[PDB]
């Protein structure tokens, strides 16, 4: 309004100047950032001193002037000053004021209609408060505490994202007119954006504040701290009030924030697909990538793609590693040898060959590393710091807390280093059958000995005996380890030391790009293996909730429900752009051409044959009624269309529409066969499987340009096409062009035609056609 | 006499349990209403019973 | 009165098929039959016929019957705690 005209006058006056014109003319818009620094630069050495020395003045604060007049804030209320007409030197549009004025406002100042929006702006901190109230404290006790230092997360957070995925999310929720082209993260996570948008719309807010708070709501604050007990974001957020070096405030905090449950669910799914793809013999790589991208899972309220969660997690487990490797995801430098965990501190080396005789004379190649290296090692509740030297376990120190864990950690370290004579002359118990090749896939002698140990405890006892045993020298009585895992004895193992107090996990903020082989074993620019498929559990049965393995190999349903589901999928894929598709027909009100689609013709055999006429009447009614007016629900035509193929007839409509396999859909209520919700309007659930409706047209429920973005695309720029806004963008015709302003300082030309193809296939195929 | 009284700290995180035979040993802790109801009978108590 | 079941107003049973009870008053049949009644596969429901029992078959009510098909067995209550299987035609 008048403000707009004022801005125009201001721009004109500013262009009349000479320097301002040159600076607003040269370069691109990015210069704004630069100019934002050359101005208003002034700091202070000891702000505490200047605060006690500044607040001692009469009018130490600045404040707006027009806002005070409009609020009718007087001056000299009760012989106490509140402000005086002047001009601060920097702003020139602010006036000095006093601290008392603030209190005046808070007590008798202008009130906004409502402020419960605050609870959403600061969701993370009200979340802290709520989790705290549900804690049940306990007695306090005194003792020394074994605090290990390590990197952890202190912020419970759902749907941890990256930074590039937030800078855009902060736009579609707050500054949508100034939003850039729709990125993949947006088109995929539509319900999330809708959710964050519903709360901060048509509200009085300061948006800079809200935007910063959103960054905080999606950040797992990672810290390197001393830590004791379980590791859960709920505890790490209040660790300061649970224990120190000498005391412990017992309290049960087990049932809150449900974080690790999601992570264990993710790892279970990853193990499933890794084993499945392993079932193959020649395509485990491509099989695995396909199984990954063809799967989805629910997180709280939202629906997320697996490949998207895997590239966001930080679980250093031998399963997550493989997946993150197939998808080209970089990762940390953490090793894994069976159940234990490992991390290299220093040293180097290179592969070397050696052989061993299994029974009598049967040469078998096994490799080792020819140099000295130092490693941190971690088994359940037990830590170790050891060193290997040219196929030998030079020394080792342990800081665990259990005898069983101590023995197992020591044993797996001895194996990891090829220490002992067994690697020189294998035991009789093993044979060529146990050697390798469950079905052809060999097994390095390492994992052979590994499983031989896990088989029977007596194998473990013998392996420990492979380590020299000697008499406990004087003084070292306390730092010695027997065969049982006792902190002291008269005779203990050789070159071993124990201690109370875990070892500090090393740290490195490094990333590495690894790869893998056709046997699913990752490599790191060297012959070292960071992960594999032999180091994870054999098998187990689990019932996954809220998961979607919409891929043939990963399916248990019969051909009937699968036929129905595939019919619905095919029927939705016709929801794109271009004439002959349902959006164009709805726009033209050609409710007749829908009955004649080919897709309904492929689903027709599935309708109950003895009442196909009755349903047809009812079905056609709904469609015409919805199309003729314009008040339709895109999620209802897609449901009832398959029944409109036959000719209407007469009969009693009970209220349900049955298929040929005693599975029905009811028009208006969600059921097991076809469901959807206004919250996440971009999904259709059939027999649990999820189906993604494209974003080409928006019905009454979907209420923004967010629902139109998959229908437009960029094209060669054309100065003839008209220029419009983002709201009139809905009134263009399929196949037309229009210019538009995008983000900031950018104009483009769009065309209302979609392109379902992606780059993955167009690249992979053409590549494989080059390896010939 | 039935089961003896119980002690507890302010926050009730810790709780001691005593039998009847020992209530005469901790009389200084029990509440007033419970004390005035116990001293006049202390004469007649023998081990854990009342004559 | 209800078909396929017995009631005070009208009752009868096999091994006494020559009798028809009416409030306990036994009445006689002017005829004799040993099989004319034995075929009740069509006297329970309207457009269905009993078939061999099968627990796999799903329970239904009298209303959903309209939307059943052919070759589709269905269980249904025929009385107090009496369930039986039916098939169309």
């Amino acid at each position: 309004m008048s403000l707009l005209l004022t801005i125009a006058k201001e721009y004109k006056r500013l262009c009349q100047d000479a320097k301002a014109a040159q600076m607003m003319t040269v370069g691109t818009v990015s210069n704004y950032t630069t100019f934002k620094k050359w101005t208003t630069s002034r700091k202070e050495k000891n702000p505490s001193l200047r605060m006690r020395w500044a607040m001692s003045s009469k009018f130490p604060i600045i404040a707006n002037k027009r806002m005070l007049e409009e609020a009718q804030i007087p001056k000299e209320h009760n012989n106490v000053a509140l402000w005086e007409d002047t001009e601060d030197v920097s702003k020139r549009d602010h006036v000095l004021a006093s601290a008392s004025c603030i209190n005046y406002w808070n007590f008798c100042g202008p009130c906004v209609n409502n402020s419960e929006v605050i609870k959403e702006v600061y969701k993370s901190r009200f979340g802290r408060l709520e989790r705290r109230k549900e804690i049940m404290w306990k007695e306090l006790r005194f003792t020394l505490v074994d605090r290990q230092r390590r990197r952890v997360d202190t912020q419970p957070v759902e749907q941890r994202l990256r930074t590039g995925e937030i800078k855009d999310l902060q736009m579609w929720t707050l500054f949508e007119d100034e939003a850039p082209l729709a990125s993949k993260f947006i088109l995929d996570n539509y319900g999330l954006v809708k959710e964050m948008r519903s709360k901060f719309a048509n509200k009085p807010l300061n948006k800079e504040v809200v935007a910063h708070m959103l960054e905080k709501q999606f950040n797992p604050e990672s810290r390197f701290l001393p830590v004791f007990g379980a590791i859960r974001p709920e505890r790490m957020e209040l660790i300061h009030a649970l224990g120190g070096e000498t005391w412990i405030q017992e309290a049960n905090t087990a049932g809150i924030s449900n974080v690790d449950q999601r992570k264990n669910d993710i790892r279970a799914v990853c193990r499933k697909v890794c084993l499945a793809a392993n079932a193959s013999i020649m395509n485990a790589k491509s099989k695995l990538v396909e199984y990954i991208k063809s799967t989805s899972m629910r997180i709280g309220e939202t629906e997320r793609k697996l490949e998207e969660l895997i590239l966001e997690t930080d679980d250093v487990s031998p399963e997550v590693t493989l997946c993150k490797s197939a998808l080209g995801g970089q990762l940390g430098k953490t090793l894994s040898f069976g159940p234990m965990l490992l991390k290299k501190i220093s040293g180097s080396g290179v592969k070397v060959k050696d052989t061993v005789y299994i029974q009598g004379v049967r040469a078998v190649q096994f490799e080792y590393w020819s140099e000295q290296e130092e490693f941190y090692g971690e088994y359940k509740s037990a830590t170790a710091l050891f060193s290997r030297k040219e196929r030998s376990l030079e020394w080792i120190t342990i800081g665990g807390g259990i005898n069983e864990d101590r023995k197992r950690l020591l044993a797996m370290c001895m194996i990891f280093c090829r220490d002992g004579d067994y690697f020189k002359d294998a035991p009789a118990t093993i044979t060529m059958a146990d050697l390798s090749t469950k079905l052809g896939r060999e097994i390095p002698y390492q994992y052979v000995m590994m499983n031989w140990i896990q088989k029977s405890e007596d194998n473990l006892e013998a392996l420990l005996y492979s380590r020299g045993i000697v008499e406990t020298n004087p003084g070292k009585m306390g730092s010695s380890m027997g065969i049982d895992g006792s902190k002291r004895a008269i005779k203990s193992l050789r070159a071993v030391t124990i201690q109370s107090g875990k070892i500090d996990m090393p740290e490195s903020k490094e990333k590495i790009h690894l790869e893998l082989s056709d046997n699913l074993e990752a490599f790191d620019s060297s012959g070292r293996i960071v992960a594999t498929i032999l180091d994870l559990p054999s098998d187990k049965k689990v019932t996954f909730q809220d998961v979607s393995f919409q891929h043939p190999d990963l399916a248990v349903l019969r051909d009937e429900k699968t036929a129905i589901t595939k019919g619905y999928e095919a029927l939705i894929k016709r929801l794109g752009t271009g004439d002959n598709d349902i959006p164009s027909l709805i726009a033209k009100k050609d409710y007749l051409s829908l009955y004649n689609l080919p897709e309904v013709k492929l689903m027709a055999p599935l309708i109950r044959p003895n009442r196909k006429g009755v349903y047809s009447r009812v079905a056609r009614k709904l469609v015409s009624t919805q199309v003729t007016t314009g008040h339709y629900s895109l999620h209802e035509l897609i449901k009832v269309l398959p029944f409109t193929y036959f000719a209407p007839k007469q009969g009693m409509f009970e209220g349900r529409l049955f298929f040929s396999n005693d599975s029905f859909v009811e028009p208006g209520v969600n059921n097991n066969v076809f469901s959807w919700s206004k919250a996440d309007s971009s999904k259709i659930y059939c027999h649990g499987i999820a189906i993604r409706v494209p974003l080409v047209v928006g019905d009454e429920h979907m209420d923004t340009s967010l629902a139109l973005l998959e229908g437009f695309s960029v094209c060669e720029n054309d100065p003839r096409a008209p220029m419009v806004t983002r709201q009139d963008l809905i009134d263009v015709g399929f196949g037309q062009k229009v210019r538009l302003f995008v983000g900031q300082g950018s104009v483009r030309t769009f065309k209302r035609t979609a392109s379902q193809r992606a780059a993955s296939s167009d690249v992979n195929k053409n590549v494989k056609k080059i390896k010939m | 006499l039935g089961q003896g009284i119980r002690l507890s700290n302010k926050r009730k995180t810790k709780e001691v349990i005593i039998k009847a035979e020992k209530m005469g040993k901790y009389k200084n802790l029990m509440r007033e209403e419970y004390k005035n109801l116990f001293e006049p009978l202390e004469k007649y108590i023998q081990k854990d019973v009342c004559f």
